[PDB]
């Protein structure tokens, strides 16, 4: 869905 | 959460989800950059959810931050389930408010009888599985170290407390595991192990955190 990564 | 009841929206503001792509086990905000957990939930990337009740739907009030860092109790034994407990440092502060808050350690361990909530997400039913989309709660009482004991005769360490009814219908189960349990305000426990969920005479097994509060602190500082 929704925040992502990177970490 | 078996035999539990649909927490108020919110009203549990230090419990977390851990998702991997989909929720996996809970969690409870201690301080805005570390959330406590169980070392059996580890899996190499997590995704820390605050402030959610329904985990289907945004519904707004909700921060998603990536764990940074991710320690698990160095003496965590397998085999026993001694020493259960993780912790995982977000990679951004989480922002505390109304929905999103901290839970307090300990100041010392709890007597017997003490009341205490227990919430998470994992499986509802005591035959079969159902897993809910809203946070479900559960008063229980901790249980004396004699019930304790007598329920698993020579797996209870000095690090564990049984929290619960002997009678069953009332338990945690898979998916509530590395969630809160809270009594008088104080985190004094961790779902870790049972055998199965809400079954009678097998009350549900938690990380007694009282012991924990110095390793919990040295660890944040380090880090
Ligand atoms: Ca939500």
């Amino acid at each position: 869905p929704d925040a992502l990564a990177l970490a | 959460i078996v035999g539990g009841y649909t927490c108020a929206a919110n009203s549990i503001p230090y419990q977390v989800s851990l998702n991997s792509g989909s929720h996996f086990c809970g969690g409870s905000l201690i301080n805005s950059q570390w959330v406590v957990s169980a070392a059996h939930c580890y899996k190499s990337r997590i995704q820390v959810r605050l402030g959610e009740h329904n985990i289907d739907v945004l519904e707004g009030n909700e921060q998603f931050i990536n764990a940074a860092k991710i320690i698990t109790h160095p003496n965590f034994n397998g085999n026993t389930l001694d020493n259960d407990i993780m912790l995982i440092k977000l990679s951004s502060p989480a922002t505390l408010n109304s929905r999103v808050a901290t839970v307090s350690l300990p100041r010392s361990c709890a007597a017997a009888g003490t009341e205490c909530l227990i919430s998470g997400w994992g499986n509802t039913k005591s035959s079969g599985s159902s897993y809910p989309s809203l946070l479900q709660c559960l008063k229980a009482p901790v249980l004396s170290d004699s019930s304790c004991k007598s329920s698993y005769p020579g797996q209870i360490t000095g690090n564990m407390i049984c929290v619960g009814f002997l009678e069953g219908g009332k338990d945690s189960c898979q998916g509530d595991s590395g969630g809160p349990v809270v009594c008088n305000g104080q985190l004094q426990g961790i779902v870790s192990w049972g055998y199965g969920c809400a079954q009678k005479n097998k009350p549900g097994v938690y990380t007694k955190v009282c012991n924990y509060v110095n390793w919990i602190q040295q660890t944040i500082a380090a880090n």
